[PDB]
RNA sequence: ACGAAUCUCUUUGCCUUUUGGCUUAGAUCAAGUGUAGUAUCUGUUCUUUUCAGUGUAACAACUGAAAUGACCUAGGCUC
C-alpha cells in the first residue's frame, strides 16, 4: 500500500559559485605544467576545465557529492600540482587531489580536519576561506565570532598544523581578504 | 550535587560555542534575537535560498542581497535604512 | 497583568487559555504560541504535588501478555512464568547438565518474525496528539475499537441469545414496537425481516441487514 | 490480613491505603500504624452509611 | 548477536511476564545491549517489542522507566530513516510525560531517549511537543523544557529554522523575506 | 438530551454485551457503565449516550419495558427570584392570605414561607420580578393590616437589591 | 565520564594529534563508555598533546596509553564527536578515595 | 455573575463552571455555555467575549 | 554526614565551619586518610557559599598550599584543586592582598609555597591578570627576597601552562629580563 | 500536485520533496457519503476522532491528519513537478521535477518488493563505504593510506545529508547507486562481498536497468 | 567487635527460637546473615 | 397450652500424622569492599486572630509587630 520511490538527477544544476585556477593534473605530457586549468563548482558538483587552447574545454566531471560546498580555493605549496582546499557542511576542512586512477580522472582526499558540527551554522568556520598567497596557511572564518588558521606544509606528505584561533563573541563578518 | 554541577558547567560551554541556548529566564527579546539571527544565516547561506530571495526582491545583484541579510543581524540597521 | 477575558480575545481558540496563563512573564507571547497550529499542550500533571504514576490505578496493572503472533512459538507452555528443586539437586544439575530443556522449532521461530509476521503491527499505536496520562486505560480502548468493528446491527451473538432468552430464527422482542413506532432513524437503509424484508430471511443469528482505482505506484 | 497483596512485580502493597512495603517487616509497621487505622475507620463509616 | 535475535527474543519476552522486579529489569537491560550489538538489524523487530516498552513506560517504578528509554535510545538511532514513525510517535507519547522527573539516573536516561526520538521523528514534528513549555508560567515546567530545547538546538541549529512559531503579529522583528513569493 | 438511562441491570452484564443490544436501535457514541472500584461490581445501571436527541427519544420509546436480561425487565428512561422579608406580621394572616395580598403587585413564583422568630412571625415571599416586588415595598411598607404594622424590605443572602442583582434578574425574566 | 559525575572534560578546539587509551581502557568510547562499533578517531587539543601527559590515557589519566581512541557509531550519529577535546583533566573522587584508605 | 456567591475552595471554584447554576446565569444572560467561557466571574467581561463570539 | 554537611553548609555560617574545620589540619598526629577527608570537606564547602572574606582566604592558604609540595602526586593534585576553587570564590582582588606580604616573608619555606600557589591562581584566572603583581615583585627595589620569588612564580607558571605559555611570553620575559644582571 | 485522489506530491523552499496520503479512515468516509453530509452533521465519526477534537482544538480542526509517505532532501528548490503516465514508452509513470538552479530530476516508483530489496542493499553498501574502507585499513596496521571519508570525499554521512530537515522515508537515492559504476573492479568486489548470492555483474545489471527500461 | 542487634534481627530471633527451640542454635544462625550461633544464644 | 416431627443456631461431650526410632545435643561447617546517587514504610511535630515584606503558577512556607467590651434576631450603613 506504500509508495517506494527511486530518485535520479537527469541534469545537474548549473549555479557555479566557486572557481579556482592552477595546474591540477597532468594531461598528455611528460613534464609540462602551466596554470591554464580551471575548476568550477556548484554546491554539489565539481567540473574541471582547460583553457590552454584559447577556449573552455571540459576535461572531467566527477562523482556525485553529497554535501554542501561552502568555499573552494587553490592551494599551491612552496616547492607539486595545485590542490583544492574545500569546506562543506560536514564541518571539516578537506584538502583534495585530482589524480588519474585506472582509466579515469578522479578525486582523492588527502586531509580531513574536523571543525565543529555539521550543517550551515553561523558558528561553523566554513563561510570564509582565504589562502596565503605564498601557500603557507589556510584562514577559515565563520559568519559569527570564529576564525581559524592552519599552517600547511609539505615534507614527504601534506601536513597541517593544529589551528590558531580568534574568538570574537559578537562580530558578524561581512568580507575577508 | 555533582551531577547538577556538571550540567551547570556544561551549559556555559555550550552557550559560548553555540550562541542560542537559554534557560527559564530567557527574555522574549533574547529569544527572538536568536531566532532572527539564525534565520538570516540560512537565507544568506543556502544558495538556492539566496537566489529565491534576491529574485523576488528584484535586487540588482545577488551579492547586494547577501549584505542586506548580514547587515540585518544588527539592531541598528532599520534605523540606518530610514536615515537615507 | 492582563485579565483572563482580556487574554482570551487575542487568540482564535479561547478555550485553550486558562487562569494561570495570566501569571506568565509574557502572556501575549505564551498565548499565541499555544494557539499555533499543531502545538501540543504541556503534560497536565505539572500542577500536582504527588508523583507521576503514583496513584491507585497502578494497583490494578496486569502482567505482560505476549503478542498473539509470538504465542504461536509455544514458549508459554514450555516456560511457565506466572504462579521446585532443592539446593542439592541444583548442585547436581551443574555437573550433569540436562540438554534440550527448550524444544523450540527453529524454523518456526524465524518464520514468526520474517514470514508469518513481516507485516504485523500492534492494534493500538497512539497518534500524533495522543499524549499518555496517568489514569488512561489503553486496554479498554482497543477493546472498544474492536467492539465497534465486529459487532453490527442485524446480527445478535450466541452469548446475548442466552441472556435475552431469544434463540435463533426468532423476531427480537421490540419487533412490535417498531411496527407501532417505526423503523430506526439512525439507520435509513436497515431492512428487517417481517417489516420491510422477507420473513424467510429470518434465519439463524441474522434478522436484519443494512441494504444500501489503484494508487500511484502500487506494488504489483 | 485481608488487604495485603503482591503486585505484578512481586512487591507488597496495601490496597486500602495504596502503600508499598519493601519487606514483611515494613508491612507490620504499616498495619500497626495510624494511617492504616484511619483508612479502616473510613471503610467502616462508608459501609455503615450505605448498606 | 551470534545466534540470531529471532531465537532469543521470544524467550525473553515470555520471561518478562514473571512477577519479579529484578527479572523484568534484567529483561529490559538485556534488550538494551541486544540493540546496541545488532545495529541496523533492529528494524526487523521494532513492532514486536513496542507492546513491551509500553508496559515498562506506564509503570510506577523509575528503574522500569530508566531502562525502557535506554532501549528507545538504541532503537531510534539505528532505525531512523526506515519508515517506522508510527512506532516512535506512539513511543513519543508515552515518554513525553516523564519530562518532569528529578532523579539523576532516570532523567539523564529519559533525555537521551528524547534526543534519539527527534532523529526518528525529525526536529519539526518533535518540537510540537516542546513549544508550549518554553514560556510557561511555572518555573519547574520551564526548567525541564529548556533542557530539552538546548539538546535539540545543539543538534539542529540550522534545521530548526523552518519550524519556529513566529508570525508577524507574534514577532516585532519578524523577517519580511519569509513572506516573499517568487 | 443525548443520554438516556438504563436501569434494572443484572451485574453479570458487561460493557461488550450492552453495546450489542443498543446498536440494533441506533448507532451509539459512548457507554459509561459505573463500577464500585473496590468490589469491582457494577451497580445495576448504565448511562448510554447516542449521537443526537432524535435517536435518544426513539430508544426510550422502543426499549422501555421490552427486553429481559437474566429475566430482569430492562427499563429505559430519559434524563434566582425576588425575596421580600416581612417583619412584624399580624398573626391573623394566613399563607393563603399572603397570596391574596401580594398578587396585586406581582406574580408569585412560589408560595410564601411563614417562619417564627424570637413569637415574631416573619415570612419569605417569592416574586418573579425585581420590579414587581418594588411595588410591594413602595405601597405596603409601614402599612397597617389586620390592625398590626407590617414592614416590608429585602431578605438577606448582604441584602437583596444590588446593582448586579438588578441587571441579571432582568435577563432571567427575559 | 557517563558514570562519575565529577570528571571534567576539556572541550577545547581539537587539533591534529590523536588521543590514546591504555590497555585497561582499550576499546571504549570516551563519551558514552561503550565497547562496541568504533567509527572515527579522537583528536585532542594542542595543550593536551604536549609533554609527559600526552602519552597518558585520556579516560583514566594515569596509565600510559598504547592504542588509539575512537568515538562509537552512536556518538558520531549524534554529533558528539564534534563538541571538543574529550580528555578528562581531573582524577575524580572514586580514584582518590581508594588511594588514601589503602595507604 | 452568580449573585456574588463565595466558594470556599479552588477545586470547587473550578468545578463551579460546569454546574447547573453557572449554566443558568450564563444561558439566561444570552451566552450559550461551553469551555470558551470556563473562566471569568464578572458579568461584564463575558459580554465583550460573546459579542466577539 | 558528608551529604548532610554539604546541604546544611549554606544555612550554617562559613564562619562556623572554618573556625572548627581548619585547626585539625595542623596537628602532628594526623593520618593520611584523616587529612584527605577534611581537605575533601573544605572543597565541598567552598563550592556552595561563594562569598569568602579576606581573613578566611588566608587561613585556607596556610593549610592548602603545603599540599603542593607533597611526596605523592595524588596529594599535590588535591592541593591544586582547592586553590583553583578558592580562586573563583575569593576573586582576584582578595587573594593578591593576602599573597602580597607572604612573598616578602623572611622564611624560605613560606616563600616557596606562596610562589607555587600564586601560579595555580594564575592558571585559574589568567596570566594577563597576574602580570602586574608579578611585574612588581620582579622589580621591587625594596626587598631582595621579593625579587627571588617573583621569578619563581614565573617558573611555576611555565611548568603549569606548558605550550600555553607562548601567549604570555612577551609579558613573562619583560618581567624577568633585568634580573639576569642582578 | 495530485498523484492520485488520496496522495499529493510537493516541495517547499528549503529544498525538500515529499508525498502526503489521506489516511484510510478518511478515504472510507469520503467514499460512502455525500459531500453535503460533512457540512450537515450527519456523519458518525468514531469516538476517538470526536475526543481528539475536543482535546486538541488548534491541532485537529479537520478531524484527520495526512500520512507522510515519502521525504527527501534534494538540495534545490523545486519550482515545477510534471506527472507523466510513461516516459519513452516505459511501463512506469514517472514524475519529473525542475529546480530553480537548473536541476532536472525524477522520482520513479519501484513496483516489485524484490526490486526494492535489491536496490536498498546497493544503496546501503555505497553509504557505509567510508566506514568499510577505513576500518579495513586500520585492521591491517594492527596485524599485517586511507583518510576518513575517502569514498565520500568531504566526510559527510549520506543519510544525514538526505535527512537534513526530516528523515528520509522510502526513497532510494539512485545518484549514490551510480557512483558504484565509477569504482574500479577491485573496489567493486570489496563492497559486494558482504551481500550474499549477489555478484558484481548482477549489481551493474540492476543499476543500468533503470535508465534503459524504467524511463 | 560490633555486636549491634537491629530490631528486625530481634524479631528474627524470637520467631527463629519459636521454631528451632533453645538447643539448635546453628539452625538459628542459618537464618541470620550477620550473627553466629554463640551470638544468638547470648 | 401440650403429645410431636423436620430445617437453622449456641452450649456440653467426641476428635483429627497433638514428632517414624537409636548414639559421641551422632559429627562438623557458614556474612567482601569503596565512590556517586534514587525509591519505600513508621514514629514524631503543625498551640493562632489580622497586616506588612519576602515567596509561589497559585498556594504554601519563612521574617516582623499588635484587639477587647456592650446588644438584637448565620446576619449589623451597630457603637
Ligand atoms: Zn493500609
Ligand atoms: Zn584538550
Ligand atoms: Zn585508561
Ligand atoms: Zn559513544
Ligand atoms: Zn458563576
Amino acid at each position: 500500500d506504500e509508495l517506494y520511490l527511486y530518485h535520479l538527477t537527469l541534469k545537474k544544476q548549473t549555479n557555479f559559485v566557486h572557481s579556482c585556477i592552477g595546474h591540477f593534473v597532468d594531461l598528455e605530457a611528460g613534464s609540462k605544467r602551466e596554470q591554464s586549468q580551471l575548476c568550477v563548482a556548484t554546491e554539489t558538483h565539481l567540473e574541471l576545465y582547460d583553457t590552454a587552447d584559447g577556449e573552455l574545454k571540459l576535461i572531467a566531471k566527477f562523482q556525485n557529492l553529497f554535501a554542501t560546498i561552502t568555499s573552494m580555493k587553490s592551494l599551491d605549496l612552496p616547492h607539486w600540482p595545485t590542490f583544492l582546499a574545500l569546506t562543506s557542511d560536514s564541518g571539516n576542512l578537506s584538502i583534495v587531489q585530482i589524480i588519474m586512477h585506472a582509466g579515469a580522472l578522479r578525486l582523492k582526499t588527502l586531509v580531513n580536519q574536523p571543525l565543529t558540527r555539521t550543517t550551515l551554522r553561523r558558528v561553523s568556520p566554513i563561510s570564509y576561506m582565504e589562502i596565503d598567497p605564498n601557500g603557507r596557511c589556510i584562514i577559515l572564518s565563520s559568519v559569527e565570532q570564529n576564525k581559524l588558521c592552519f599552517l600547511v606544509d609539505y615534507a614527504q606528505k601534506l601536513r597541517i598544523s593544529s589551528p590558531l584561533e580568534i574568538i570574537r563573541p559578537h562580530m558578524v563578518t561581512l568580507d575577508m581578504a | 550535587m555533582a551531577e547538577k554541577q556538571r550540567q551547570l558547567k556544561l551549559q556555559k560551554i555550550y552557550k559560548q560555542k553555540y550562541i542560542g541556548l537559554g534557560d527559564e529566564s530567557t527574555t522574549r527579546e533574547q529569544w527572538q534575537r536568536n531566532v532572527r539571527n539564525d534565520t538570516l544565516n540560512t537565507l544568506q547561506g543556502h544558495s538556492a535560498s539566496l537566489e529565491y530571495v534576491s529574485l523576488s526582491r528584484g535586487d540588482l545583484s545577488i551579492r547586494d542581497t547577501r549584505i542586506h541579510l548580514l547587515k540585518s543581524m544588527s539592531p541598528g540597521y532599520k534605523a540606518y535604512l530610514r536615515e537615507e | 497583568k492582563p485579565s483572563l477575558s482580556q487574554l482570551k480575545s487575542q487568540v482564535p481558540y479561547p478555550q485553550i487559555i486558562e487562569w494561570y496563563d495570566c501569571d506568565a512573564r509574557y502572556p501575549g507571547l505564551l498565548a499565541s504560541i499555544k494557539c499555533t497550529k499543531n502545538v501540543i499542550p504541556v503534560p497536565s500533571h505539572w500542577q500536582s504535588k504527588k508523583e507521576y504514576l503514583s496513584g491507585r490505578s497502578l494497583l490494578g496493572k496486569r502482567p505482560f501478555e505476549l503478542p498473539d503472533i509470538i504465542k504461536k512459538t509455544n514458549i508459554e507452555q514450555m516456560r511457565s512464568t506466572l504462579p521446585e528443586k532443592s539446593l542439592k539437586e541444583a548442585s547436581r544439575a551443574r555437573v550433569q547438565p540436562k540438554m534440550g530443556a527448550l524444544d523450540l522449532d527453529y524454523k518456526k521461530l524465524h518464520d514468526v518474525f520474517f514470514k508469518i509476521g513481516a507485516n504485523w503491527k500492534p492494534d493500538h499505536l497512539l497518534c500524533f496528539g495522543d499524549v499518555y496520562y496517568e489514569n488512561r486505560n489503553l486496554f479498554e480502548e482497543t477493546n472498544w475499537k474492536r467492539m465497534v468493528d465486529h459487532k453490527r446491527p442485524g446480527r445478535i451473538s450466541q452469548e446475548l441469545r442466552a441472556i435475552m432468552n431469544l434463540p435463533e430464527g426468532q423476531l427480537p422482542p421490540w419487533c412490535m414496537k417498531m411496527k407501532d413506532i417505526g423503523l430506526p432513524t439512525g439507520y435509513p437503509d436497515l431492512k428487517i425481516a417481517g417489516l420491510n424484508w422477507d420473513i424467510t430471511n429470518l434465519k439463524g443469528d441474522v434478522y436484519g441487514k443494512i441494504i444500501p482505482r489503484n494508487y500511484f505506484g502500487a506494488l504489483i | 490480613n485481608p488487604y495485603i497483596y503482591k503486585n505484578h512485580s512481586g512487591k507488597l502493597v496495601c490496597k486500602l491505603c495504596n502503600t508499598m512495603h519493601m519487606s514483611w517487616s515494613s508491612v507490620e509497621r504499616h498495619l500497626g500504624g495510624k494511617k492504616h487505622g484511619l483508612n479502616v475507620l473510613r471503610r467502616g463509616i462508608s459501609i455503615e452509611k450505605s448498606s | 548477536k551470534v545466534c540470531g535475535p529471532y531465537n532469543v527474543l521470544p524467550v525473553i519476552m515470555n520471561e518478562y511476564t514473571t512477577p519479579e522486579t529484578n527479572v523484568q529489569n534484567g529483561v529490559l537491560k538485556a534488550m538494551s545491549f541486544m540493540f546496541e550489538y545488532i545495529g541496523n538489524m533492529s528494524k526487523d523487530y521494532i513492532y514486536f517489542i513496542t507492546p513491551l516498552l509500553e508496559d515498562a513506560l506506564t509503570d510506577r517504578d523509575l528503574v522500569h522507566r530508566q531502562t525502557a528509554s535506554n532501549v528507545i535510545t538504541h532503537l531510534a538511532l539505528n532505525c531512523s530513516g526506515t519508515g517506522h514513525e508510527d512506532a516512535f510517535i506512539h513511543l513519543m507519547n508515552l515518554l513525553i510525560p516523564n519530562i518532569f522527573e528529578t532523579s539523576p539516573h532516570a532523567i539523564m536516561r529519559i533525555l537521551e531517549g528524547l534526543e534519539a526520538l527527534s532523529q526518528a521523528l525529525g526536529p519539526g514534528l518533535f518540537m510540537n511537543y516542546i513549544w508550549a513549555g518554553l514560556f510557561h508560567p511555572a518555573k519547574n515546567v520551564r526548567k525541564a523544557f529548556w533542557r530539552v530545547y538546548n539538546n535539540m538546538y545543539v543538534m539542529y541549529q540550522d534545521a530548526m529554522v523552518p519550524f519556529y512559531p513566529v508570525t508577524p503579529d507574534n514577532n516585532e522583528e519578524y523577517i519580511e523575506e519569509l513572506d516573499l513569493v517568487l | 438530551g443525548n443520554t438516556v438511562y438504563v436501569g434494572n441491570i443484572d451485574p453479570r452484564i458487561t460493557k461488550e454485551q450492552l453495546y450489542e443490544l443498543f446498536i440494533q436501535i441506533n448507532p451509539v457514541l459512548r457507554i459509561k457503565y459505573p463500577k464500585d472500584k473496590v468490589l469491582q461490581a457494577y451497580q445495576g445501571y448504565a448511562f448510554i449516550e447516542f449521537y443526537n436527541q432524535g435517536d435518544a427519544q426513539y430508544a426510550i420509546k422502543i426499549m422501555n419495558n421490552t427486553v429481559r436480561l437474566y429475566d430482569r425487565l430492562i427499563k429505559v428512561r430519559q434524563v434566582p427570584i425576588a425575596k421580600l422579608f416581612i417583619k412584624n406580621l399580624a398573626d391573623s394572616i394566613d399563607s393563603d392570605q399572603l397570596v391574596k395580598i401580594f398578587n396585586k403587585f406581582g406574580k408569585l413564583i412560589r408560595e410564601p414561607e411563614i417562619f417564627y422568630l424570637s413569637k415574631l412571625k416573619c415570612a419569605y415571599v417569592y416574586f418573579e420580578d425585581f420590579e414587581k416586588a418594588d411595588l410591594a415595598i413602595k405601597s405596603l411598607n409601614n402599612q397597617l393590616v389586620a390592625n398590626n404594622r407590617i414592614t416590608v424590605d429585602y431578605a438577606f443572602k448582604n441584602g437583596k437589591g444590588n446593582a448586579k442583582y438588578g441587571d441579571d434578574v432582568d435577563r432571567l425574566l427575559n | 565520564s557517563r558514570h562519575q559525575f565529577d570528571l571534567i572534560m576539556c572541550l577545547k578546539q581539537p587539533g591534529v594529534q590523536t588521543g590514546l587509551l591504555c590497555e585497561k581502557c582499550d576499546g571504549k568510547c570516551p563519551i558514552c563508555d561503550s565497547y562496541v562499533r568504533p567509527k572515527r578517531k579522537v583528536r585532542v587539543c594542542e595543550n593536551c598533546s604536549f609533554g609527559k601527559q600526552a602519552k597518558n590515557c585520556i579516560i583514566c589519566n594515569l596509565n600510559v596509553g598504547v592504542n588509539d581512541a575512537f568515538y562509537c557509531w552512536e556518538c558520531c550519529r549524534l554529533g558528539k564527536d564534534k563538541d571538543g577535546c574529550p580528555r578528562i583533566l581531573n582524577l575524580g573522587s572514586n580514584r582518590l578515595d581508594r588511594h588514601f584508605e589503602k595507604k | 455573575i452568580c449573585s456574588n456567591k463565595v466558594y470556599n475552595g479552588r477545586r470547587t471554584f473550578e468545578r463551579h463552571f460546569n454546574e447547573e447554576r453557572h449554566i443558568y446565569h450564563l444561558r439566561c444572560l444570552g451566552i450559550e455555555p461551553s469551555s470558551v467561557f470556563k473562566g471569568i466571574t464578572k458579568i461584564k467581561e463575558a459580554q465583550e467575549l460573546w459579542k466577539n463570539m | 554526614s558528608m551529604r548532610i554537611l554539604t546541604d546544611k553548609a549554606v544555612t550554617f555560617g562559613p564562619e562556623m565551619i572554618f573556625n572548627r574545620l581548619l585547626p585539625i589540619l595542623l596537628d602532628r598526629s594526623l593520618e593520611d586518610q584523616e587529612r584527605h577527608l577534611m581537605i575533601k570537606t573544605i572543597d565541598r564547602v567552598l563550592y556552595q557559599l561563594g562569598d569568602l572574606t579576606k581573613p578566611y582566604v588566608h587561613k585556607i592558604l596556610v593549610v592548602a598550599a603545603p599540599l603542593l609540595i607533597d611526596e605523592d602526586p595524588m596529594v599535590r593534585s588535591t592541593g591544586q584543586e582547592i586553590i583553583t576553587n578558592l580562586s573563583t570564590v575569593a576573586g582576584l582582588k582578595t587573594i593578591l592582598t593576602v599573597m602580597r606580604p607572604d612573598i616578602e616573608n623572611e622564611d624560605e619555606y613560606v616563600r616557596n609555597v606562596t610562589s607555587r600557589a600564586a601560579a595555580v591562581v594564575a592558571k585559574a584566572l589568567g596570566v594577563n591578570q597576574l602580570l602586574p603583581f608579578i611585574n612588581a615583585a620582579c622589580h621591587s627595589r625594596k626587598s631582595w627576597k621579593a625579587r627571588h620569588t617573583g621569578i619563581k612564580i614565573v617558573q611555576q607558571i611555565g611548568i603549569l601552562l606548558g605550550i600555553g605559555v607562548l601567549n604570555h611570553l612577551t609579558g613573562l620575559m619583560s618581567c624577568i629580563k633585568d634580573c639576569l644582571m642582578d | 500536485k495530485f498523484l492520485d485522489e488520496a496522495t499529493v506530491i510537493g516541495a517547499d523552499r528549503y529544498g525538500n520533496a515529499w508525498t502526503l496520503r489521506s489516511p484510510p479512515e478518511c478515504e472510507k468516509i469520503m467514499s460512502n457519503h455525500d459531500p453535503s453530509e460533512l457540512s450537515n452533521g450527519a456523519i458518525k465519526y468514531p469516538l476517538d476522532v470526536i475526543t481528539l477534537q475536543q482535546k486538541l482544538p488548534n491541532t485537529y480542526d479537520c478531524k484527520f491528519k495526512f500520512q507522510l509517505l515519502n521525504h527527501f532532501f534534494v538540495n534545490d528548490i523545486i519550482t515545477d513537478f510534471h506527472i507523466l503516465d510513461s516516459l519513452s514508452n516505459s511501463d512506469r509513470p514517472g514524475c519529473i521535477y525542475m529546480g530553480l538552479q537548473g536541476t532536472v530530476g525524477c522520482f520513479i516508483p519501484l513496483l516489485s518488493k524484490g526490486n526494492v530489496f535489491m536496490m536498498g542493499n546497493i544503496e546501503n553498501i555505497m553509504a557505509e563505504a567510508d566506514d568499510t574502507f577505513y576500518l579495513d585499513y586500520e585492521s591491517r596496521k594492527k596485524n599485517n593510506i586511507i583518510c576518513e571519508g575517502s569514498c565520500s570525499i568531504l566526510g559527510r554521512d549520506h543519510q544525514e545529508y538526505r535527512s537534513y530537515y526530516a528523515p528520509v522515508r522510502k526513497v532510494i537515492d539512485g545518484d549514490l547507486c551510480e557512483n558504484f559504476l565509477r569504482l574500479s573492479l577491485n573496489e567493486q568486489e570489496f563492497l559486494a562481498k558482504n551481500l550474499k548470492s549477489v555478484q558484481v555483474e548482477d549489481i551493474i545489471q540492476t543499476i543500468n536497468e533503470v535508465r534503459t527500461n524504467y524511463m | 567487635k560490633g555486636g549491634v542487634w537491629t530490631n528486625v534481627e530481634d524479631q528474627i530471633l524470637k520467631a527463629a527460637v519459636q521454631k528451632y527451640g533453645t538447643h539448635q542454635w546453628s539452625k538459628v544462625a542459618s537464618l541470620l546473615q550477620k550473627k553466629t550461633a554463640r551470638q544468638s544464644e547470648l
